[PDB]
This record gives structure tokens, C-alpha cells and sequence, in this order.
């Protein structure tokens, strides 16, 4: 009742988001596992930050912006945050001050804020990396020297993968006074989010929608998902173990689009075992939000 | 002794102080990364870590009875992770990560440990722990219970005169001065060596 | 309202889109998925250059202008591009610097366009490649020696595949003052597209009009779709209970998809069924993007 668990998935398309940088300048790929096989990752930072501006997207106040500015990547400081900030500060955001301004912001608030309240994890494409690339620029010259680029213009690489990623999230459940107002539109933004890339001029994808699980128990933090899912999405074996030993109890799950399968048999028996009566993930997060709330 | 608690993570990093432009992890996690862990299990004030925006001392009249033996049996590997962080305006900085880790970590205590750890799959007025051992940073823990006691053998290194460095105390004003626990490698056996155990200050 | 989706495909032809080098002397073909077969693409900058070409096509102004000289490729650059330029400028494209003159051209517009008002992803085959090929050549040698190429007469190869081809695109409705002008021309330009290829004078096939399944909602872009199609063209299968129950059962809503050419199939009865609750009255892709532009739009 106090702790929520969950994991998303989404549909298959092509890759992008790349970190690293070569010598002889073929954009990269993240790479991680050593097991003879490889895999792309995306950081936690970059679909917090997408989580920011879709709160902004919504009305909702904030002390933190980015702006388009000069090539050094800067962000506004705007006013001094506090915990009883409305959207942002109060949801997440650690300050550290070096000099604590002055007499720790006048004996006021708390001086070190904790994040807390909000956790993620790794983006595993659950699909191995294969060497296929393709070859695609060649930039252009000017022909009247008008504030002109590089001289020489080149041919270089790009790869793409045919792919879909997980991701796992948790938070729980800590304050009630003003907290659901904020957690509901948390709540709505993590049902349908977008970008968590660089590139979106080419390799366009979005990944909100797909077969949603969660749970809500006072677990204090203990999951017994292995957080992976199928490669082809029929992970369901794992409830099979399970749901037929109903050692998770009954209310121990819940559905997402996977429900909508054609064999129907044991959709009955489960679902006068499990609430897992849903098959539009935007309307799961509308009831079961009320659930693990207070009212 | 009378009981050893075992968990798993999908990933974990241990990064050692005063890293500088490199940020590199252990293959293990060090005797007060798990000792804070354990005791947030519990459930107390962060008292070692007196912070510079708060004042949260540590009283000196603390005896955490615990004795533990801990190593890394399962190979891990460690990749490197390019990214960007504001704290020196913003600058590129890359670390590493760890794919996984084992399942060895035990534990001895007086009795009113297991009153807890009963009572953590079910849990009622649960109260938040600010210490954050090893690691003051968020976002990177997970946590399993297995009380199957004796199975699932692996190695236990014994500090001797392998991971060279490994921290003692948790000191934050000055370096600790511990040194390296000198563990290097213990060689296979089911039950670890007495000298695995030893007393930690806090 | 303020997004519209949308993903097109393609009639059956086929096609030669030589991109690829090989010493062997076979133009080779990309490809990118992995399941056991191969399959052809297109890169989204090719259809941004011909989407380039017929926005010159149309009367509008521009700053960029490709030209033929010295074997460096190159483009002309014109006036120096403002993001209140009237068609390529504004609408896609970044004004890239490496000492940017002084305080930023004395304060005039800024030097970082945020990205393209229109998002496109890469094209999928959807059908598999074969390693069929065509003898097609016999390059022969000068007689008089005048203006005489290479020695030799070599003998190389070409392969070309029979395939229809789909891709998506997207975009969101930021700026309605001086948008709505471009965009009526970039929507008409995309009704009819043609080129995105190396080899016109051999292997000539035009792709715009298939089948349309545009979206507009105000649900800052949620994707129902795959962005994939059957190889007999028809998607509605999964889509079919979807599609219905627009009063109830919250399922996507009645005025929340379009039509296009695969309305035309055979039976009508289930036609005139959904015809109750959705829009998928128009036939052809074009009169339905004069309709649904003004929709999406302010007028």
C-alpha cells in the first residue's frame, strides 16, 4: 500500500541517442554487456530530464529551465529553491551548496535536499547489436564563402538497430498533504512520454505505450520479477509459476496491452484472481493510481 | 554466525573517494558500503556522516556487533559509461559500471537484528534512512532476501599480509586512514575462515 | 489538434536506389533488420532534399540551392539564413557557425534553430531482399581517341528488387502566424513527392499516394500504431476493435483516424458500419489532405 513497482516496454523501431565519439568519426553506439553479445543503453539523466519538460509541458511550477544559449551548456538558476516548491523540487532535485549562501538560506527550509520519492534503472534493448551501418553524409561547400563551414566535405557512417527497450521504476508511497495532485500528473507524464534522445530530426520513435505491470506492496522494496521480459513479448511465463499458486497472493498483479491475446480461458479463471481487468494502458494508471493513494 | 543474508542487484557501483576526472568501482562493495546498507535496512539517523549544509553528528557511544565475510566468487566485467555532469557549469566526465554481483553477505548481531529483519515483509509507520552507505548518491540500489542458509558456496578472501582498497569507518572530514582491507582473494570453500570475521567501529 | 501522425506506403514496383560501393563492381543495397532475411531503406535526407526540390518547385523563397561544379560536392548558400526565412530556413535546417562573426551578427535572430517542425524516421521494405541481379551493362571505348574516357571495357553488375515500401512522420502544432502558409505547401508537397533516389533514367517509380492513416488529438503525441503494414496492405485487422466503441469502453475516439485507398476494398456493409463513428469517407489521399490540413489548422 505504500510502495509501487512497475516495468515498461514498447514496440520495435529503429535506434538513435548516441554518447560516444570516434577518431575516424563513426557515431557509437553504448555498448555494456561482455558475454559475447551486445546491447544499448540509454542513461537515467536523459528521460528525467524528458520527465522535467513534459512537466513543464503541463501547467506546473518549476525553478529549473533549459535555455538555448552560447555553445557552454548552461542552466538557469533562477530564484532560490525550496521544498515547498509546487511541481518540481518538492517531487525530486538534490541542491548542494558550496559557501550554504548565507546562515543556511536564513535558518530556512532544509539545506541538502534529498531526491528520493522517484527511481529508475538501465533501458536494456533485449535484442542483440549487429554490425550493420550505413553511410550517409555528405555535408556540402559553399559557393559564395558566406560564413562557410569546413572546407572539405566527407563520407562517414551511421548504424542503426531494429529494436525495443525495457526500463523498470518504483517509488513509493511517503506523503499524502499535497503530494497527489503532483504524483496524478506524474503519473499521466510517465503514461506517455517522448524523446529521451539527441536525434530526432532522423530516427523518430516514442515509447510509451506497451504491456504495463506494476505492483502495489508494502514489500519494503523486495521484487520477485527478474526484470526482464521476453524477446519476442510473451513474458508471461513467469506468471504461469506464479498466479496458478495463488508464493504472491492473489492481488499480486495487474495487465497491460499483453491481456489483449486471443486465448481467453485463462483471462477468466485469472480474473476472478487478479484485477488485471485493463486493456488500455492510459486507464490502468487512472484507477490504480487511486488505489495505492490514500483515498 | 547465526545468520547470513544474501541479495542480488540488475547492476551496482562502488566509487571510491577523491576519484578526480576517472571514476572507477571495485568489484566488491566495501565493509561500510554494506554495513550502512544493512543498518538502512534497520532503520536509523545518518549520524558518521556530519554533512557541511546540516549538522548530523555521529555520538561515539555506538557498538554495531557485527562481524561480517563478504567476496566476489562470479566474474563481472565493468564497462565505461560516457556522460555529462553540471558539477565541476557543466563538463564531460565518463565512469564505469557494474553488470552484477554476487550473493555471499553474512551477518552477526544480538538479537533484536532479526526483530527487524522479520518484520520487513511487513511493514508498518516505516521510517526513511538518510545515510546512503558508501554512496551519499541515489538511484542505484536494490535489495533481495534469501535466508537459505548454508547452500550456494563461494569463496571467502581473508585480509593478509583482489581489491586493493577497500574503506573502514566512513570518515568525512579527513580520509579515514584505515587502509586497505588486503582481503586479495580467498580460495574455495564452503564455510569461510574465522579470520574473514572481523569488528568494525562503525 | 495541435499533432498530427501520419505513416504512407507505396504501390509494388521495382527498384534500384544504387547507394553502396564495392570493388566487385555490384552496387550494393542497405540493409538494416535482422530476422533472419534483409531488407532495403531509405534515408530520411534524401526525402528532405526532395522535399527541398519541390518547395523550390512552388513559388517560395529560400537560402539553399544545390549547384554543379568542381567534383566537391557542393551547395549554395545565398543570403545568410534567418529563422525568419520564408520556406527551408523556417521549417527545418540549423544555421551551424564556427566563429559566429561578433555578438551574434549585433543581436540578429540566434544562431540555434531547436530541430525540424516535422519529424521523419527511415523507410522499411517489408518485403525480403533477394540476391537477384541484372547484366545489365557493356561499357564500350572511344574510337577517335577525343574526350576519350578509360581504356578499358569492363563488365559489372546491378541488382534491383520488386518492393513496396511504407514510412512514418509526425509534427506538433507550435506556431500559427506565419506557419500555416508553409505548411499548406509542405502538406501539398508530401501529397505528391517524387525522386529520393540516384537512378531516374533507369528504374523510374513514383511512391506518394498508397493509403493514409493520418491522426490528429490533442494527447501530446501518443502512438497507437506499430508503423506497420501486411504485405496485401491492409493493417486493420488488430485495428478493427480498436477502431469501434468510440462512445465507450475508452477506446481511441470516432474523429481520431483518417481514411485512405484501402477503404476502396471489396465489401462495404462493415464500410458503412464504421462510417457511423470515424472519418473514413475520402478515397483519394490528396482531396483528403486539402480537408484535414484545414482541420488540423486554425482555418
Amino acid at each position: 500500500n505504500l510502495n509501487l513497482f512497475a516495468t515498461i516496454l514498447t514496440y520495435p523501431a529503429p535506434a538513435s541517442n548516441y554518447r560516444g565519439e570516434s577518431e575516424e568519426n563513426r557515431s557509437v553506439i553504448q555498448k555494456i554487456l561482455k558475454d559475447g553479445q551486445k546491447y544499448a543503453i540509454i542513461s537515467p539523466e536523459s528521460m528525467r530530464n524528458a520527465l522535467r519538460e513534459m512537466l513543464i509541458e503541463l501547467g506546473q511550477p518549476n525553478n529549473r529551465t533549459r535555455l538555448h544559449s552560447e555553445d557552454q551548456l548552461a542552466v538557469e538558476f533562477k530564484e532560490y529553491p525550496n521544498p515547498d516548491k509546487f511541481a518540481d523540487d518538492f517531487l525530486f532535485g538534490y541542491m548542494v551548496a558550496q559557501t550554504n549562501d548565507a546562515k543556511e538560506m536564513k535558518k530556512l527550509n532544509r539545506p541538502a535536499k534529498r531526491d528520493s520519492i522517484f527511481r529508475c534503472n538501465m533501458a536494456v534493448a533485449v535484442n542483440p547489436y549487429k554490425y550493420d551501418t550505413v553511410f550517409y553524409q555528405s555535408p556540402l561547400n559553399a559557393g559564395d564563402s558566406a560564413w562557410k563551414n569546413s572546407t572539405s566535405s566527407a563520407l562517414l557512417h551511421r548504424e542503426v538497430t531494429h529494436t525495443a527497450f525495457q526500463y523498470p521504476f518504483a517509488l513509493a508511497g511517503k506523503d499524502c498533504a499535497a503530494k497527489p495532485e503532483w504524483v496524478k500528473a506524474l503519473l499521466q507524464a510517465i503514461a506517455e512520454l517522448n524523446g529521451v534522445a539527441g536525434g530526432h530530426a532522423r530516427a523518430y520513435y516514442e515509447f510509451a505505450p506497451r504491456s504495463v505491470v506494476a505492483r502495489l506492496t508494502p514489500k519494503l522494496v523486495a521484487g520477485y520479477q527478474t526484470y526482464g521480459f521476453d524477446a519476442e513479448g510473451n513474458w508471461l511465463e513467469l506468471s504461469r509459476l506464479t498466479a496458478t499458486d495463488s508464493l504472491p497472493a492473489n492481488e499480486f498483479w495487474l495487465g497491460g496491452e499483453l491481456v489483449r491475446k486471443m486465448d481467453q480461458e485463462q483471462k477468466a479463471q485469472l480474473e476472478a484472481m487478479g484485477a488485471h481487468l485493463y486493456a488500455n494502458p492510459e486507464k490502468l494508471f487512472a484507477d490504480l493510481a487511486d488505489s495505492f493513494l490514500g483515498v | 554466525v547465526t545468520r547470513y543474508l544474501r541479495l542480488k542487484a540488475p547492476f551496482a557501483a562502488f566509487r571510491p573517494f577523491q576519484s578526480g576526472s576517472f571514476r572507477s568501482t571495485t568489484p566488491v562493495p566495501s565493509f561500510s558500503a554494506v554495513y550502512g546498507l544493512l543498518l538502512n535496512l534497520a532503520g536509523i539517523e545518518q549520524r558518521q556522516e556530519v554533512e557541511g549544509k546540516v549538522t548530523l553528528i555521529k555520538p561515539k557511544a555506538e557498538l554495531p556487533k557485527l562481524a561480517i565475510a563478504i567476496g566476489q566468487v562470479k566474474p563481472s566485467s565493468t564497462s565505461l559509461i560516457n556522460q555529462q555532469l553540471h558539477n565541476y557549469w557543466i563538463a564531460p566526465v565518463r565512469r564505469e559500471v557494474l553488470v552484477n554481483l554476487d550473493l555471499i553477505i553474512g551477518l552477526q548481531s544480538p538479537v533484536e537484528f532479526w526483530q527487524k529483519l522479520d518484520q520487513g515483509l511487513k511493514g508498518e509507520t516505516v521510517i526513511n534512512r538518510y545515510g546512503l552507505p558508501f554512496a551519499g548518491d541515489n538511484n542505484f540500489l536494490f535489495d533481495e532476501i534469501y535466508p537459505i542458509e548454508k547452500p550456494d558456496l563461494a569463496s571467502w578472501y581473508c585480509p593478509l599480509e583482489g581489491a586493493c582498497r577497500l574503506t573502514l569507518w566512513i570518515d568525512r572530514e579527513n580520509n579515514t586512514q584505515t587502509t586497505i582491507k588486503v582481503f586479495s582473494p580467498s580460495d574455495f570453500r564452503l564455510e569461510p575462515p574465522a579470520k574473514a570475521w572481523q569488528q568494525l567501529p562503525g
